[PDB]
């Protein structure tokens, strides 16, 4: 939603 | 007593010397771009060799940078010169 | 008058016979002072060893205009340019 | 540090029993300094701590715990200084830097 | 001095080890002294000017010698009194001049003297030692009630010849003792002549460490340690011990072991002397060292400049390392250089630098009248200084302002 | 009225010598600050080498490692971490693209790690009520990163300044999941050669479902 | 009385005598002995006196600028 | 009572001292958990530098405040 | 142990903006539209002086030995001008207006505030500009320095912020509340006037509630609230210094009623509402024992302990 994130 | 530090003698190597230069070299045509680049060059060369000369000098305790210093300075970058000994 | 690149040949053969230095003498002993001041000050040269740097930076410098003159040849065309210069920099290794 | 195997007084890794045998049974001179072989350990470490501290880092932006050839290839040719002691030399087993000239791209 | 007090803690170091700043200043430069607080720092110069930076913004509040007394020859050393107000100065010029920076421009009164002059040190503001070229004692200036008459008294006992034991050309005087003031022959010896402030002075101690021309005696700020610079490639700490009856031995020799050179300039650290930092003469002498002043060894190497270093002060109070230039005459400067935080952005922040393992809590699922006083300044910081004794802030020429937007 | 014409003789012509103060694109100015009006406006009109460090560190675990030899025990002398020996120089500042912005204050060239991403670990339940209850209370910034998909890394409260990287879908850094001894790690590499105080950009890659980016070829929300 | 000004055009009048005749009075007294660093005085004070000589460049626009304040109301 | 003794570059301990205990007590009790000996310790309070002989009473040290250890290791 | 000397202004007339009193205590310079009245204490001497500024000067600033009078308007002018000696220096260097400054300990630079979120500095004798301070979200009302040492730069702003900086290298080095981000709250009340004390190691706040709070930011916390038995005015705030033990802290209300807070309570004991009763009050300023007044028409009061 709103935490980021690496590759998906 | 006297006190300068030097500001631009490399304009000494001047337009006409290094069309000479490349006349040696066998050149026909040198474009008027040259010499600022061959002065680039120049000044590279001369500053590895100067900071090997010294160096040499330098361990040696002297204030002199005497011809031999200069032929070691040439022997170690490949670059052996003949004429002045050892 | 002459036509544009016939007093060259004229003057390349007249230089490549003879060996006398090409650069001024005075205008580069104070060349090689003026570097010199960067790595220790106020240093003497013992005057045959600045002779000893014409003549290995004469030769550094003839030696790459040969092959400066066989890259701008290779490009077809006969005149050196900054970028055949550089480019025998590169392939010797220098840069 | 201590004061057994002379390496150990300096604090060093790399050894100076070995250098100062090696300074006199490889004939450089005649009679080695006794401060020589220990400023020799110092300027070898320190070389051998710089490339393998390149070498791990360009390990692990690749995964991989230990270190192959080809990250020594990436460690030295990749750096501007140590690209230069190390001109004319081959690594083995050990790639290219990727390079592509630019008119090569297409456009 | 309240940025140190939340900067916050990890500034107490004792060294600088990054250089900052740069003065550049074109006329070059023999000696340098910082303020007695860290506000100025006095740039005593070649040509015969003594600048006076404001440490701030790295540029002059002015030059004196305008108006009375400038240093017409190279000024060689330079002194401030206790406080910060006044200035002795010694250069070549035969001349020394003590200077108030109430009237800035203008000097309080000078003296003539019996050659050129390699230093001076102030006991008192009034009272300066200064050393004469060649002379086997050093004439004590002492600034007497009336301004005319300084009695040179001799830095000598009356017979005790030093012909063998050298010349006076170095005098520290001791801190915590300030009667007591030390002198350094030229052959070696060190004499040390007590003060009465009558003219007594008793020679607490005369012995020849080694046969060479001593260039430089430093003392420990809390006189305990003493450094000399021989002219043998050497620097020799000592222990210092007095009541009068005055002792010391040999602690630690330093020497350059490689390249076996000279020392310049040798300076003590804040509080007991836990550090000394040297400037070695050769070529290739790019960085001034430090030695751990007890375990005798080469702690750290500050690698800033690009050229050999003559001068060395350090004013504690701003944590400074100024070095003047030996061939450039730019004036490098250390300084203890503190990162920012974002800790600082609010007050709830923080700035870790592991991923830390927070354990759980319950409720993570789950939905003035004490003792105020104004009127104290601190009394200390976080180096242990003298704050709270209001330093001699400079008077800004408020007689010469209102021209000097107009042409200098 | 004579006294006040031999001011206004001097106080005349010289107004329009001395008031050559014009410097601004000079903007709605006529009102007074005597009043003192709020004036809640959004107008904004601000503008919008490792050698050393690498030895500097090599001198840590010369100084640190002579004294640890029976305990042992971490007190912060367990090696000060890895992935700082590397850093940058990168600080914070106003940002153009959002409050506060991290920049680069070297030339840092192509793929160079730049810094590890550093604060709580915590695991996805105790993820989601800090996920609402910083919202509930409206702080509106999303400090929390995926390392593997039950636990995150919260950077609200503690952390290192890796958090203040902003985001732009053309991106300059992007963030590798790196383990070292271990653990895995987030460390944030670079893509392009990044200028001397650039900003520094990343995507967040929200997945799946307002960019003030300002920059044309980019997906106006996020 | 002119009490805002006089305390400065005073000090311009020490100029003309008091600092001028410390600077003065230097001089003569090397007429009694004769007439490098033996009384190396002859260059420095005209360096000294250079600072004098441009003393009466900058202490006109410093009695100059009152001109301007009295004219000022 | 507990205290944090939180070192220079970022981690922190837990230690059990009293009030009445001395820096140098305190300064033992590093030893025990860490080796390092107590000539090359500085314990920082408020930004002050406590003093060996002086009690945790003196400096109005309190219930889980971080105190700050700067070790200089020797040499070289 | 505290009341009223003498009032010897009349109160109409133009804008009345600041009043300041020198720290040698007996120079007061009333600061009005680009006029400043000079009013000497000793036999209740006047004194006229103007300026070469244009706008609503806001803000005014003493020299430490009392020899020199600086002040920034709205137009960008930041102008350095002697009392007797007039215009000497001149700055202009902001991109939004100025609302006060302050000089150093040593009087060698002078603070400066833009609106425009950034904190500026200069030195006075070079006249150029050293080091930014840009780390706020509004138009920056009150930066001020302690009157002992130059260490430290508290800035207090329109965005509710209370955030100390550093003045040698210029970053902010503590912060004592929220933005308008952070909490989301309506408890962004902004903050109107901050001011240090006399050796400097409390701070004291007003914001815009008309709440006055005395903060120990070395700890991060409060120890002293004062409130009154909304505010639209940047109203002036000082700590008077009677010679007794207590020092009573004097702020002015919305209208011109000036009450004096017991500061080691947290009540009152008095309360000065005999004069400024027309007129609203927008700055404060005091001296050992010569305390003035100010509001919008320019009443100074003298008071004594
Ligand atoms: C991973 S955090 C970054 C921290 C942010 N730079 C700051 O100053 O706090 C997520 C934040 O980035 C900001 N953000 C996300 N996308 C943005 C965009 N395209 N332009 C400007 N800001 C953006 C939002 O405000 C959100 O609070
Ligand atoms: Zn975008």
């Amino acid at each position: 939603a709103r935490t980021m994130q690496t590759a998906r | 007593r006297h006190r300068k530090v030097l500001r631009d003698n490399i304009q000494g190597i001047t337009k006409p010397a290094i069309r000479r230069l490349a006349r040696r070299g066998g050149v026909k045509r040198i474009s008027g771009l040259i010499y600022e680049e061959t002065r680039g060059v120049l000044k590279v060369f001369l500053e590895n060799v100067i900071r090997d000369a010294v160096t040499y000098t330098e361990h040696a305790k002297r204030k002199t940078v005497t011809a031999m210093d200069v032929v070691y300075a040439l022997k170690r970058q490949g670059r052996t010169l003949y004429g002045f000994g050892g | 008058r002459y036509r544009p690149g016939t007093v060259a040949l004229r003057e390349i053969r007249r230089y490549q016979k003879s060996t006398e230095l090409l650069i001024r003498k005075l205008p580069f002993q104070r060349l090689v002072r003026e570097i010199a001041q960067d790595f220790k000050t106020d240093l003497r040269f013992q005057s045959s060893a600045v002779m000893a740097l014409q003549e290995a930076s004469e030769a550094y410098l003839v030696g790459l205009f040969e092959d400066t003159n066989l890259c701008g040849i290779h490009a077809k065309r006969v005149t050196i340019m900054p970028k055949d210069i550089q480019l025998a920099r590169r392939i010797r290794g220098e840069r | 540090a201590k004061a057994k195997t002379r390496s150990s007084r300096a604090g060093l890794q790399f050894p100076v029993g070995r250098v100062h045998r090696l300074l006199r049974k490889g004939n450089y001179a005649e009679r080695v300094g006794a401060g020589a072989p220990v400023y020799l350990a110092a300027v070898l470490e320190y070389l051998t701590a710089e490339i393998l501290e390149l070498a791990g880092n360009a390990a692990r932006d690749n995964k991989k715990t230990r270190i192959i050839p080809r990250h020594l290839q990436l460690a030295v040719r990749n750096d501007e200084e140590l690209n230069k002691l190390l001109g004319r030399v081959t690594i083995a087993q050990g790639g290219v830097l990727p390079n592509i000239q630019s008119v090569l791209l297409p456009k | 001095a309240n940025l140190l007090l939340q900067d916050p803690f990890g500034v107490l170091k004792e060294y600088p080890e990054k250089l900052t700043h740069t003065l550049e200043v074109p006329v070059a430069a023999v000696c340098v002294k910082f303020s007695p607080r860290g506000d100025y720092l006095a740039v005593g110069c070649s040509n015969g000017a003594i600048i006076i930076y404001d440490m701030d913004s790295l540029k002059p509040i002015a030059m004196l010698g305008t108006h009375s007394g400038a240093h017409t020859r190279s000024v060689q050393s330079v002194c401030w009194s206790n406080d910060g107000r006044y200035l002795w100065s010694s250069g070549r010029d035969w001349y020394a001049k003590l200077w108030d920076m109430t009237q800035p421009t203008k000097c309080f009164q000078q003296y003539k003297f019996d050659g050129p002059l390699w230093s001076c040190h102030v006991v008192r503001w009034n009272v300066c030692i200064v050393t004469v070229v060649e002379e086997p004692t050093a004439y004590v200036l002492t600034l007497t009630d009336r301004q005319n008459a300084f009695h040179c008294f001799p830095l000598l006992e009356q017979d005790q010849d030093i012909s063998g034991h050298g010349y006076t050309l170095v005098a520290c005087p001791h801190p915590t003792i300030e009667s007591i003031i030390i002198t350094g022959t030229s052959k070696g010896w060190i004499n040390a002549f007590q003060l009465d402030l009558e003219d007594k002075i008793r020679c607490c101690y005369e012995e020849k460490i080694a046969n060479a021309n001593i260039k430089q005696i430093i003392i420990s700020p809390s006189g305990t340690r003493i450094a000399i610079n021989g002219s043998d490639r050497t620097i020799r700490q000592y222990q210092l011990i007095v009541e009068h009856s005055v002792s010391i031995e040999l602690e630690h020799k330093y020497q350059d072991i490689i390249n076996r050179l000279q020392w310049n300039t040798i300076f003590f650290s804040n509080h007991s002397g836990e550090y000394l930092v040297a400037s070695a003469h050769g070529s290739s002498a790019h960085d001034l060292y430090l030695w751990e002043t007890s375990s005798g060894s080469l702690v750290r190497v500050l690698e800033g400049a690009d050229e050999e270093l003559l001068d060395i002060d350090w004013n504690f109070y701003s944590m400074r390392i100024a070095s003047n230039g030996f061939e450039s005459g730019w004036v490098y400067m250390w300084s203890i250089v503190i990162p920012p935080k974002w800790s600082a952005l609010a007050p709830d922040f923080e700035e870790v630098e592991e991923n830390i393992d927070y354990q759980e809590k319950e409720n993570e699922f789950d939905i003035e009248e004490i003792a105020i006083d104004l009127c104290t300044p601190e009394k200390y910081d976080v180096r242990g200084n003298d704050i709270s004794m209001p330093s001699f802030v400079i008077p800004i020429d408020y007689e010469g302002v209102i021209i000097q937007q107009h042409w200098a | 009225y004579q006294q006040i014409e031999q001011n206004g003789i001097i106080r005349d012509n010289q107004i329009a010598l001395n008031e050559k103060e014009f410097d601004s694109t000079l903007a709605s100015t006529t009102g007074s600050f005597i009043a003192e009006g709020f004036k809640k406006i959004p107008d904004k009109l601000k503008s919008s080498s490792s050698r050393l460090n690498r030895v500097f560190q090599r001198r840590f675990q010369q100084d640190i490692e002579a004294q640890r030899a029976a305990i042992g025990f971490e007190s912060d002398l367990l090696s000060l971490n890895q992935l700082t020996k590397r850093k940058k120089p990168v600080t914070f500042a106003r940002s153009a693209i959002h409050n506060w912005g991290l920049y680069a204050l070297e030339p840092i060239a192509a793929k160079e790690m730049i810094i590890e991403y550093v604060g709580e670990s915590i695991r996805q339940p105790v993820a989601e009520m800090r996920e609402k209850r910083y919202i509930k209370s409206g702080i509106g910034s999303s400090y929390l990163f995926r390392i593997d998909e039950n636990t995150v890394i919260d950077a609200t409260k503690r952390g290192g300044i890796a958090r203040f990287i902003n985001h732009c879908c053309e991106p300059s850094c992007t963030a590798k999941i790196i383990k070292v001894d271990g653990r895995k790690r987030i460390v944030i590499y670079a893509l392009r050669d990044i200028g001397t105080n650039e900003e520094l950009t990343y995507d967040y890659k929200f997945e799946r479902e307002p960019c003030l980016c300002g920059a044309p070829s980019c997906k106006g929300f996020l | 009385k002119l009490s805002k000004l006089n305390e400065e055009d005073a000090v311009i009048e020490k100029y003309v005598n008091w600092i001028g005749e410390v600077n003065e009075r230097l001089s003569p007294h090397f007429n009694q002995p004769t007439g490098w660093i033996t009384l190396s005085q002859n260059d420095l004070s005209e360096q000294k006196d250079s600072l004098e000589n441009v003393k009466r460049r900058l202490d006109l626009l410093i009695s100059v600028r009152t001109n301007q304040l009295r004219i000022s109301f | 009572m507990q205290i944090f003794v939180k070192t220079l570059t970022g981690k922190t301990i837990t230690l059990e001292v009293e009030p009445s205990d001395t820096i140098e007590n305190v300064k033992a009790k590093i030893q025990d958990k860490e080796g390092i000996p107590p000539d090359q310790q500085r314990l920082i309070f408020a930004g002050k530098q406590l003093e060996d002989g002086r009690t945790l009473s003196d400096y109005n040290i309190q219930k889980e405040s971080t105190l700050h250890l700067v070790l200089r290791l020797r040499g070289c | 142990m505290l009341q009223f000397d003498k009032q010897v202004l009349p109160a109409s007339g133009k804008i009345s903006t600041s009043c300041q009193i020198s720290p040698d205590g007996e120079l007061i310079a009333i600061c009005q539209n680009t006029d400043m009245l000079v009013y000497e204490i000793s036999s209740s001497k006047m004194m006229k002086l103007t300026t070469t500024h244009k706008e609503c000067i806001n803000c005014l600033c003493w020299s430490p030995d009392s020899k020199c009078i600086a002040s920034g308007s709205e137009d960008f002018t930041v102008e350095i001008t002697h009392i007797i000696y007039g215009r000497i220096r001149r700055l202009m260097g902001h991109t939004a207006p100025v609302i006060s400054i302050c000089y150093n300990n040593k009087g060698n630079i002078l603070c400066s505030s833009s609106m425009d979120e950034s904190i500026k500095e200069w030195h006075v004798l070079s006249g150029t500009a050293l080091k930014t301070m840009s780390a706020h979200s509004d138009a920056v009302v009150s930066i001020d320095i302690p009157k002992f040492d130059s260490s430290i730069l508290s800035s207090g702003s329109y965005d509710g912020l209370i955030r100390i900086f550093d003045t040698e290298s210029g970053h902010c080095l503590k912060t004592l509340t929220y933005d308008k981000d952070w909490i989301a709250e309506d408890g962004v009340v902004p903050i109107s006037t901050v001011k240090f004390s006399r050796n400097g190691k409390f701070l004291l706040v007003k914001s815009l509630d008309n709440v006055v709070k005395l903060w120990e930011y070395t700890r991060g916390t409060v120890v002293r609230t004062f409130l009154w038995p909304k505010l639209k005015y940047n109203c002036g705030l000082e700590l008077i210094y009677p010679q007794g033990k207590d020092p009573l802290v004097i702020s002015g209300n919305d209208s011109g009623s000036m009450c004096v807070w017991n500061v080691y309570s947290k009540n009152l004991v008095q309360k000065i509402d005999e004069k400024h009763r027309n007129s609203p009050l927008i700055s404060i300023s005091a001296s050992y024992d010569k305390v003035a007044t100010l509001s919008l028409n320019g009443e100074c009061n003298l008071f004594r302990v």
